[PDB]
């Protein structure tokens, strides 16, 4: 996360962290329920073996609320294409259930029509993670969050050197130095409505980080709700 | 500005327009209040809420 602020105590409870065999986070995720994590399909290419950590905010010490969970099954969208990042969505089922507590709670999945008309037409959304703080920077040891405005679909298609499919959407700033970055992928993009937060995207990609004239690209979760629902029953 | 387009139809969460009428609903883990608008958490740590303790 470039710019933005530190997630304060209990502010980003749905954040999950994919960790490799060496215990270093390499991607993010969103807690959907006691047994399921939502992440990016392109992340399942960042490690031969990995686990999920929840309740973490400062990887440099142990607050005590952290919990590591092993993955029982990985459900990747069959249509995922690495060349363009289309269908960048995956669901993970944990071997053991997550015990909700301070800094550990799930984000709400919305209904398609209501979300696209009322949630996604809001001014901003919130993105978070342990990713880089600068394009050439190092990973953050603190969990960060940032308010990212929704970006006009046309203006975004125009600004990108790559294809923006119907399974993606854009958010961020044209010139302002705030945006997600490497390591935040798979992480949560949520929108707040009357003090309740709903999942609206999955950190997917961008051309660099916070570059002028470039935006952050997220997987359009509203386009995969039926898919997510089916995966959470298999 | 009519129905679900007029302040989310006074619903806490999901709003659906049926027969020119507003019908409210909630996310899993919540139950619609007696006023058919508000959403009541079913148990501890309901989705979408920041943790206070
Ligand atoms: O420049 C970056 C930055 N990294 S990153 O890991 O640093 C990210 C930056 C960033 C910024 C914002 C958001 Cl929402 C997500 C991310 S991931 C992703 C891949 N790329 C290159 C890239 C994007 C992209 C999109 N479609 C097709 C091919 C693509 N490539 C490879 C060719 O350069
Ligand atoms: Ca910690």
């Amino acid at each position: 996360i470039v710019g933005g602020q530190e997630c304060k105590d209990g502010e980003c409870p749905w954040q999950a962290l994919l960790i490799n065999e060496e215990n270093e986070g390499f991607c993010g995720g969103t807690i959907l329920s006691e047994f399921y994590i939502l992440t990016a399909a392109h992340c399942l290419y960042q490690a031969k073996r990995f686990k999920v950590r929840v309740g973490d905010r400062n990887t440099e010490q142990e607050e005590g609320g952290e919990a590591v969970h092993e993955v029982e099954v990985v459900i990747k969208h069959n249509r995922f294409t690495k060349e363009t990042y289309d269908f960048d969505i995956a669901v993970l089922r944990l071997k053991t259930p997550i015990t909700f507590r301070m800094n550990v709670a799930p984000a709400c999945l919305p209904e398609r029509d209501w979300a696209e008309s009322t949630l996604m037409t809001q001014k901003t959304g919130i993105v978070s993670g342990f990713g880089r703080t600068h394009e050439k920077g190092r990973q953050s040891t603190r969990l960060k969050m940032l308010e990212v405005p929704y970006v006009d679909r046309n203006s975004c298609k125009l600004s990108s050197s790559f294809i923006i499919t119907q399974n993606m959407f854009c958010a961020g700033y044209d010139t302002k130095q705030e945006d997600a970055c490497q390591g935040d992928s798979g992480g949560p993009h949520v929108t707040r409505f009357k003090d309740t937060y709903f999942v609206t995207g999955i950190v997917s990609w961008g051309e660099g980080c916070a570059r002028k004239g470039k935006y952050g690209i997220y997987t359009k979760v509203t386009a995969f709700l039926k898919w997510i629902d089916r995966s959470m029953k298999t | 500005r009519k129905l679900c387009s007029l302040d989310n139809g006074d619903c806490d969460q999901f709003c659906h327009e049926e027969q020119n009428s507003v019908v409210c609903s909630c996310a899993r883990g919540y139950t619609l209040a007696d006023n058919g608008k508000a959403c009541i958490p079913t148990g501890p740590y309901p989705c979408g809420k920041q943790t206070l303790e």
